[PDB]
């Protein structure tokens, strides 16, 4: 990651708010900003050094000092909320381009709620099937960001992790779920399998034992 | 008036082969540079490569996860831009886009290569890598207050999870599908539960998978 981005920033609705984008290149170069909503195609919002095309509103403006690329949205809209990219070179004098983390805008709409996580260990009858999983569900959490990360005993999981994107449930708050996969022999050795649920700065943690 | 249209998208096993297509109209195709841009299923953007026009003799320039296995080519009579995918891997999966990308220079303060931005962007076309056959999927039950059925490894979409023969409809939520490195998709449905009453009433999920013919009801009981 040659840029980087924060994950999640919430604006509050007609307030302004200013996504950064960092990097090495950016000393040497300056970074074009792009809207990306879930299925429809991303849109160019501001490039160079003062450049707007036209049909973006005004209320988007771009600066960069240093290494790091600020887009500055004035007066949020209910509408402004979706993913935002930085893209520039990935080094000094590079021809190839390279795009950042990404930085998932939200406009407060909802009051602010935090994650209900339940984690499940594998059934006895998943176990029978030389097979194991383990569910982690999070839900009724607002905004719909959380970072999981998986613990076996005191020592992180990287491998067999399977994460969902958050998803509005009935009542107007978010869902998410993770999935690990292991083996039988990896469950039943294990003393304790954990699941780090992380949501806007603050963690909640649940355990499970054979 | 400008417009991009991307095509070729489907299921592709890994080390196969697949030929993305991405038309062009309403500016001038000659001389105007293009790039592909893919991203991953819950991931952000890659870029994965920009071919110039003949101004700067056909060059290409790939991403190192890219390089010897994507070739870029275009065909300037048929303002078409051309992704041909080698070697294909798990890995590659998502949407793949085309972009009109511009050119940029700060002359009093600015850098040899020039900084460049993708002006109009397509819609894209989905690949999917797998190297699965179709499979019904396997369903546990998740003990309990909440109550779960794990729908594990099928192959394709979709799957449909309705709880009680539709009786249970209230706090029910059925997560998105994951892709599995294995290539075989995975969901869970979950139902908040009064956390009062649990021998009283039984908690039954019906699993149903089209493109397999199977149906599958498991009864979710407490350890």
């Amino acid at each position: 990651s040659e840029l980087t981005q924060d994950p999640a920033v919430s604006v509050a609705l007609k307030q302004t708010v200013t996504i950064t984008c960092r990097g090495d290149s950016l000393r040497s170069h300056y970074a074009s900003w792009y809207q990306k909503k879930p299925g429809q195609a991303p849109v160019l919002l501001f490039y160079g050094k003062n450049n707007r095309p036209s049909g973006i509103p005004d209320r988007f403006s771009g600066s960069a000092s240093g290494n790091r690329a600020s887009l500055t949205i004035t007066g949020a809209q209910a509408e402004d909320e979706a993913d935002y990219y930085c893209s520039s070179r990935d080094k000094s004098g590079s021809r190839l381009s390279v795009f950042g983390g990404g930085t998932k805008l939200t406009v407060l709409s909802q009051p602010k709620a935090a994650p209900s996580v339940t984690l499940f260990p594998p059934s006895s009858e998943e176990l029978q099937a030389n097979k194991a999983t383990l569910v982690c569900l999070i839900s009724d959490f607002y905004p719909g960001a959380v970072t999981v990360a998986w613990k076996a005993d005191s020592s992180p999981v990287k491998a067999g992790v399977e994460t969902t994107t958050p998803s509005k449930q009935s009542n107007n708050k978010y869902a998410a779920s993770s999935y690990l996969s292991l083996t039988p022999e990896q469950w039943k050795s294990h003393r304790s399998y954990s699941c780090q649920v992380t949501h806007e700065g603050s963690t909640v943690e649940k355990t499970v034992a054979p | 008036e400008v417009r991009l249209v991307e095509s070729g998208g489907g299921l592709v096993k890994p080390g196969g082969s697949l030929r993305l297509s991405c038309s062009a109209s309403g500016f001038d195709f000659d001389n105007a540079w293009m790039t592909w841009v893919r991203q991953p299923p819950g991931k952000g953007l890659e870029w994965v490569g920009r071919i110039t026009g003949p101004g700067e003799g056909w060059s290409v320039d790939y991403a190192e996860s890219v390089k010897g296995r994507f070739t870029i080519s275009r065909d300037n009579t048929k303002n078409t831009l051309y992704l041909e995918m080698n070697n294909v891997r798990t890995e590659d999966t998502g949407y793949y886009f085309c972009a009109r990308t511009g050119k940029y220079y700060d002359f009093w303060s600015g850098y040899a290569p020039g900084e460049e931005y993708f002006q109009d962007w397509g819609q894209g076309t989905l690949v999917i890598v797998s190297s699965a056959s179709t499979k019904g999927p396997s369903v546990f039950p998740l003990a309990p207050a909440a109550l779960g059925c794990l729908v594990k490894d099928y192959f394709p979409e979709p799957v449909t999870v309705s709880w009680n023969s539709g009786a249970l409809t209230s706090g029910v939520h059925t997560f998105p599908a994951v892709l599995q490195s294995s290539g075989l998709y995975s969901l869970s449905s979950v139902v908040t539960v009064p956390s009062s009453s649990l021998g009283t009433q039984t908690y039954i999920c019906n699993v149903n998978h089209k493109p397999s013919n199977t149906k599958v009801d498991k009864k979710v009981e407490p350890k």
